[PDB]
């Protein structure tokens, strides 16, 4: 466990800059921006979860996970990401769209999207054996909360990772927020799956 | 993405032939590539009105071959998932398809197998087939082609192209491109077509062909199946 994702209902888009200053002094170096997509799809088969839900993360390109009944697949049509081997045989033409892109327009007989919420402008903070992302998410009706990404170096020395930025969230007066370090399944490999099944649970969606 | 494209076959007899004329024609030498390919349809007991999915990926060679060295000429002797490229195709002297494509590059979880991802889209496990060939690249984009094909099914493996090889011809140029463009793009395989005439009929396969149940909706097992 290397991950965890922190979702503060109760906060204004202030709260990110807040947090930002009261960790600071300890930041060593600033990244660039970034931001992400939850879209959450329903189901029109009549019965037989209808909920799929799909995080496109924008780092240098995007990736795109699909969560559904605790299971992820990741995708992608970011140039750097296709495997040189792929295209050359053929398999594929080089020429990828986002698997929402192919889910909208292909599939939208069985999945209809019904949610977007977006977090843009998203900061990046490295720290000592620590790195955190900040995003303001928001939805139709405007400002969310706030989102914080944390990914540890070390596994080992996670709980102190989180516990320390848990400790400036009180300082800031952050008082309710959830947490969630939750593993996709227990064989814990995929870490991007993981990350994308923490922002899910953090989130409730 | 949009392909344009044309098909023909040859007997055995034909191959080292025309694998030297098409090293002629385009300078380049024959390289060898293979596919393994599943196709998916919707769930018919979700009863939904077809758009199929292909996933695709290449096999180490070493897979397909037993045990001295590998090249063209051995095609005369016949849990996260992995990567797999995700298509879903639909449709002129030349064949024209336009293609949506993704890449599934892992999954994790309690049902990851990309056999349970697909049933969790709603999709259920169609056909599969296998192909081996050579492949040469010209000018223009043009690729060629020239394959064997296999059918895996549960009951044995047979290989669709048996006493002969299928050669495939084709550009993908970008979606939304010119009239013109694609006027000229048909115009380098009309050429392609002309210059191999006495060599192998390039053609479109037939509708009947192109719909057969044996074809599954795939130009590429119907241009097969055709001769």
């Amino acid at each position: 466990g290397k991950s965890a994702v922190i979702f503060v209902e109760r906060a204004t888009p202030a709260t990110l800059t807040e947090l930002k200053d009261a960790l600071s002094n300890s930041i060593l170096s600033v990244r660039d921006p970034w931001s992400i997509d939850f879209r959450t799809y329903r189901c029109s088969i009549k019965n037989l979860s209808k909920l799929m839900y799909s995080i496109t993360f924008h780092h240098h390109g995007r990736q795109t996970v699909l969560i559904k009944d605790n299971s992820a697949m990741v995708t992608t049509a970011a140039a750097a990401d296709i495997p040189p081997a792929l295209v050359f045989n053929g398999s594929s033409t080089g020429v990828p769209e986002s698997i929402d892109t192919i889910l909208s327009s292909k599939l939208s007989n069985i999945w209809m999207q019904r949610q977007l919420i977006k977090g843009d402008a998203g900061e990046t903070l490295i720290l000592d054996g620590l790195t955190v992302r900040l995003v303001n998410l928001f939805s139709s009706t405007g400002f969310k909360g706030l989102l914080i990404e944390l990914q540890a170096d070390e596994a080992g020395e996670f709980e102190t990772k989180i516990a320390g930025i848990e400790g400036h969230l009180a300082e800031i007066r952050a008082k309710e927020y959830k947490t969630s370090s939750d593993s996709l399944g227990p064989d814990t490999s995929n870490e991007i799956c993981d990350l994308a099944y923490q922002y899910v649970r953090a989130l409730e969606l | 993405v949009q392909q344009l494209s044309l098909f023909g076959s040859i007997g055995d007899d034909g191959y080292d032939l025309l694998i030297s004329t098409l090293t002629t024609i385009s300078g380049n030498p024959p390289l060898l590539y293979n596919s393994l390919c599943t196709v998916w349809k919707p769930n018919p007991s979700y009863d939904v009105e077809p758009n199929r999915i292909k996933l695709s990926k290449e096999v180490p060679f070493s897979y397909l071959i037993d045990e001295k060295p590998l090249n063209f000429r051995i095609l005369k002797s016949f849990e996260s998932c992995s990567p797999w490229s995700l298509q879903i195709s639909d449709i002129r002297s030349v064949s024209m398809q336009t293609i949506a494509e993704t890449i599934i590059l892992s999954s994790a979880g309690k049902n990851s197998s990309v056999s349970s991802l697909m049933n969790g889209l709603g999709y259920v496990f169609e056909f599969q087939y296998l192909t081996i060939g050579v492949k040469f690249f010209m000018k223009h984009g043009l690729i060629l082609e020239l394959q064997k094909i296999w059918q895996i099914e549960e009951a044995g493996n047979s290989q669709i192209t048996s006493g002969g090889f299928l050669l495939k011809a084709y550009i993908n140029v970008s979606r939304g491109t010119d009239i013109d463009r694609i006027n000229y793009t048909e115009t380098v395989l009309m050429n392609l077509k002309k210059e191999l005439q006495g060599y192998i009929e390039l053609s479109v396969p037939d509708r009947q062909s192109m719909d057969s149940r044996v074809a599954h909706g795939n130009i590429l097992i119907a241009a097969a199946l055709e001769h």
